[PDB]
C-alpha cells in the first residue's frame, strides 16, 4: 500500500494521518559515567518518562491502550467552529494543534472528571 | 475381545471402511480408539488416535469415526503402499491399549 | 526426529530369561513412555507395558503381572532438547509359546489422554 | 464545587474522599553530575519506578487503567467485620489502612489468581 | 497445589506453564555514584526499559493489562504446521520458540494493524 514511514504523514489530512498511528506509536519508547555514558543515560531516563506521561492522561481518561477512544465530552463550539469535512479532509495535525492548542488544557481536564464519574456509575450498576 | 474385521480391499481411487467393536469391556464410549498401520513383521505406524485425530504427517485421506458401539477407520483414496494389516486398539488416559484381531486390507 | 534402535535377535530356549535392550536418541529420553509390544504369531499383537523414564512409575498388563521386569537407566543429556537413554525388558517364568517379533515405542505426548500412546517405534528383534 | 486539592480528602471519609482520585493519580508521576544534578536524577528514577509498580499490581488484577474495578474476591469477614455505613461514612483512608494493613498481602494474591483464571476462561468461551 | 515458582514450569508443557503467567508477571519490575551505585542504577534503568517495550508491544495489539489476549490475526501454516495436541500439550515454550523464532517479527505486524484497523472499524459503529 503506502507506508509513508515514521511521521510520514506529518504533512497529510487529518483523516489522512488518523489511519497511521501505530507507525508513531511504537517509535515513542524503542553503565560508564563518561562525557558519551552521562549523555546516553540522560536520553534513556527522559524517553521513559515522556512516554508514561502520555500514558498516565491516557489511562485517567478510560483510553488505556486504545490509539482511537471516543469519549462523552462533547464539542464546545468555542474550541473549533470547523465543521467535519473542512477537518480531517482539510487540515494538517499540525496546524490542527496550532488553532486548538488553548483549549488543550480545558479538554484535559473535561475528560479526567467524565472517566472518574463514568466508573463511579459502572460500580453502582454492578452493585445489584 | 476386540473383534475387528475380516478383510476386504477396493481400487487406485476408491475407498475402505474397517470396523472395530467389543461388548462393554473394551468399547466404545467410554474409550478412546487408536489405528496403528502394522506391515507383517516390521515397525508399526500410528494412524489415528482418540478415535478420530491424525498423528503428525497422516495423510488427510485417512479418517476415523467412532459410533456409540463401533470405531471405524476409513481409508479413501487408495494406493499401492496400503496393502498392509491394520489393527485397531481401545484405551483410557491411564492404562494400555487392548489391540484388536487384525484386517489385511 | 528420534530413533529407538533396539537390541540382537539371538534365540534362547525355554525356562531362560532373556533382556531386550532400547536405546533411544533425538529426543528427551525422560519426556516419553517407553512401551513394550509383541507381536506373536499364534496370538494378535499384546501391549506388555510401559514404563517412565521420568517418574520410574510402570504399568503392564495383568497377562505379564508377575513375569517382566521393565527397567531403564538415567538419561545422558546432549543438547537442551536431546538426550539418549536405554530401556530393559525381561520375562520370568518363559516357555517357548512366547516367541515373536519384540518391539519398544516411545509415548506420544507429554500430557492429555494420549500420553502413552506407543506413537515412535523401533526395528524388533527377533526371538526363539 | 469543591475540589480540595492534592490528598484534600485526606480526612475525609471513606466515601467522601473516593469521590476525588483523578486528584491524587496525576500528581503520582509529573544531565550533569553535580550534588544536585546526581539529587534530581534519583528523583526521576524513583517516582517512575514507584508508579509502574502500582500499574504493574493493577495489570495482574485486571484492573488497567481503572480508579475504581470491581472484582470477584468476596470479603473474608476475618479481615474486617465493620459494615459498609460504619467504613465508607465512618473512616478514612489512612486509618483504614491502619487495620487492613496485616491483610493486604493476602488480598493482592486473592485478585492475582482470580485474573489469571478469568482471562483462562475468557479464553476458552470464545474457543467456539 | 503446585506453585512451581518462578521459571518453574520452563520444563513443563506449553499448556500446563499457561496456567502459571502470573508467577513470571509479577518478577518483571521488581544515589551515591560509586562502582557498585553505577552499577544498582543501571540495574534499575533497564529494568523498566525492558518492561515497558513489552508493555508497548502488548498495547499496540489491544493487549492491555492481559496474560491471555486472543486476536484477530488467523495462523499462517508456514509458521508451525504442528496440531494443537502436539503443542500445548507436547512442546515447552522454550523450544516453541525456537522453532517459531524466525516468524516473531512477521506475527508482530500482523497483530499490530489488525488492533489499528479494529479501533477504527469501532470508532465508525458508534458513530451512530
Ligand atoms: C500532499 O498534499 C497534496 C495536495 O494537498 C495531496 O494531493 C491530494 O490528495 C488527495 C487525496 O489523495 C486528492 O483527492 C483525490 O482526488 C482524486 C482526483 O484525482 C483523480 O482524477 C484525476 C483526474 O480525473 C485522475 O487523473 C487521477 O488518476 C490518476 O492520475 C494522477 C496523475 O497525477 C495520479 O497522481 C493519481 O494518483 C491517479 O493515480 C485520480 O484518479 C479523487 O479521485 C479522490 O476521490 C476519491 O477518494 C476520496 C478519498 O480520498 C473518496 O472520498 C472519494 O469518494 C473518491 O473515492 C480524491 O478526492 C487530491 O486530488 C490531491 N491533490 C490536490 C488536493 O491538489 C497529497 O495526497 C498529500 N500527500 C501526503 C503524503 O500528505
Ligand atoms: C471534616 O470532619 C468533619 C467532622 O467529621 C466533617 O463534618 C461533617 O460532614 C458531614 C458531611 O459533610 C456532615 O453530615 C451531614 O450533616 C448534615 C446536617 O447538617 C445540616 O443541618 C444543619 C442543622 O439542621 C444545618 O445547619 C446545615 O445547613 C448549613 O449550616 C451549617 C452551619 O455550620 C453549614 O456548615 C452547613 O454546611 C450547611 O450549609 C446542614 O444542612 C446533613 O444534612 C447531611 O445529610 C445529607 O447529606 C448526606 C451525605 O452527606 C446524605 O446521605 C443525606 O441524605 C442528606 O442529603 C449529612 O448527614 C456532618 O454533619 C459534619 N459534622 C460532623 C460529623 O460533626 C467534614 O465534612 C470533614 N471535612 C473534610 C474535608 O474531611
Ligand atoms: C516433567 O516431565 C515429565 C515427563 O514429560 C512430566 O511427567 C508427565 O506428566 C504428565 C502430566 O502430569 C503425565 O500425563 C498424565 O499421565 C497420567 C498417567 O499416570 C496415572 O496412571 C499411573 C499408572 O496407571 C498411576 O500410577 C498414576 O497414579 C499416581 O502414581 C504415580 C507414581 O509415580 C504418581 O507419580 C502420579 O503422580 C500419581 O499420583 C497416575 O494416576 C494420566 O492419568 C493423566 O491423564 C489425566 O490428566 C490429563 C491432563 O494432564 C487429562 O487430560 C486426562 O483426562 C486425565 O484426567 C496424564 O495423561 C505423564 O504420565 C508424565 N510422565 C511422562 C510423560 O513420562 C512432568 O509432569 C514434568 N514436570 C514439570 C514440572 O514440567
Ligand atoms: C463553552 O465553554 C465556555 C467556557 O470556556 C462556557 O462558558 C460555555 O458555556 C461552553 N459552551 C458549551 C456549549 O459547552
Ligand atoms: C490563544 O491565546 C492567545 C493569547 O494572546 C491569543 O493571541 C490567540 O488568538 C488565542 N488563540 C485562540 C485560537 O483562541
Ligand atoms: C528388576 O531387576 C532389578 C535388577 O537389579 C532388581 O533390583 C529389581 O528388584 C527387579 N524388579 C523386580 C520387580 O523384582
Ligand atoms: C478467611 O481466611 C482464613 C485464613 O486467613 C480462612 O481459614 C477462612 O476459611 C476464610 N474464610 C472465608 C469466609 O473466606
Ligand atoms: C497485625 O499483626 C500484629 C502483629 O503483632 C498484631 O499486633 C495486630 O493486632 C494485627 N492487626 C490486625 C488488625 O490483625
Ligand atoms: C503465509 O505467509 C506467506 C508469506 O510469509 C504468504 O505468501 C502466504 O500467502 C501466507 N498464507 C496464509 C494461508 O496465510
Ligand atoms: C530460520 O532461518 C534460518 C536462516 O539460516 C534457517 O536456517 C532456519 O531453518 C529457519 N527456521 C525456520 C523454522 O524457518
Amino acid at each position: 500500500a503506502v507506508f509513508l514511514g515514521f511521521l510520514g504523514a506529518a504533512g497529510s489530512t487529518m483523516g489522512a494521518a488518523s489511519m497511521t498511528l501505530t507507525v508513531q506509536a511504537r517509535n515513542l519508547l524503542s553503565l560508564k559515567l563518561t562525557v558519551w555514558g552521562i549523555k546516553q543515560l540522560q536520553a534513556r531516563v527522559l524517553a521513559v518518562e515522556r512516554y508514561l506521561r502520555d500514558q498516565q492522561l491516557l489511562g485517567i481518561w478510560g483510553c488505556s491502550g486504545k490509539l482511537i477512544c471516543c469519549t462523552n465530552v462533547p464539542w464546545n463550539s468555542s474550541w473549533s467552529n470547523r465543521n467535519l469535512s473542512e477537518i480531517w479532509d482539510n487540515m494538517t495535525w499540525l496546524q490542527w494543534d496550532k488553532e486548538i492548542s488553548n483549549y488543550t488544557q480545558i479538554i484535559y481536564g473535561l475528560l479526567e472528571e467524565s472517566q472518574n464519574q463514568q466508573e463511579k456509575n459502572e460500580q453502582d450498576l454492578l452493585a445489584l | 475381545v476386540l473383534t475387528q474385521s475380516a478383510s476386504v480391499s477396493g481400487s487406485l481411487g476408491q475407498s475402505v471402511t474397517i470396523s472395530c467393536t467389543g461388548p462393554n469391556s473394551v468399547c466404545c464410549s467410554h474409550k478412546s480408539i487408536s489405528w496403528y498401520q502394522w506391515p507383517p513383521g516390521r515397525a508399526p505406524t500410528l494412524i489415528i488416535y482418540e478415535d478420530n485425530e491424525r498423528a503428525p504427517g497422516i495423510s488427510p485421506r485417512f479418517s476415523g469415526y467412532k459410533s456409540y458401539w463401533s470405531a471405524y477407520l476409513t481409508i479413501s483414496d487408495l494406493r499401492p503402499e496400503d496393502e498392509t494389516t491394520y489393527y485397531c486398539c481401545s484405551y483410557t488416559h491411564n492404562s494400555g491399549c487392548v489391540f484388536g484381531t487384525g484386517t489385511k486390507v | 526426529q528420534g530413533q529407538l534402535v533396539q537390541s540382537g535377535a539371538t534365540t534362547t530356549k525355554p525356562g531362560s530369561s532373556v533382556k531386550i535392550s532400547c536405546k533411544t536418541s533425538g529426543y528427551r529420553f525422560n519426556f516419553y513412555h517407553i512401551n513394550w509390544i509383541r507381536q506373536t504369531a499364534g496370538r494378535g499383537p499384546e501391549w506388555m507395558g510401559w514404563i517412565s523414564p521420568y517418574s520410574g512409575d510402570k504399568n503392564l498388563a495383568p497377562a505379564f503381572q508377575d513375569r517382566v521386569n521393565m527397567t531403564t537407566d538415567t538419561e545422558v543429556p546432549v543438547t537442551s532438547f536431546t538426550s539418549t537413554g536405554a530401556a530393559y525388558m525381561e520375562i520370568r517364568n518363559l516357555t517357548s509359546d512366547d516367541t515373536g517379533t519384540y518391539f519398544c515405542a516411545k509415548g506420544l505426548l507429554r500430557d492429555g489422554s494420549s500420553t502413552w500412546l506407543p506413537y515412535l517405534w523401533g526395528q524388533g528383534t527377533l526371538l526363539t
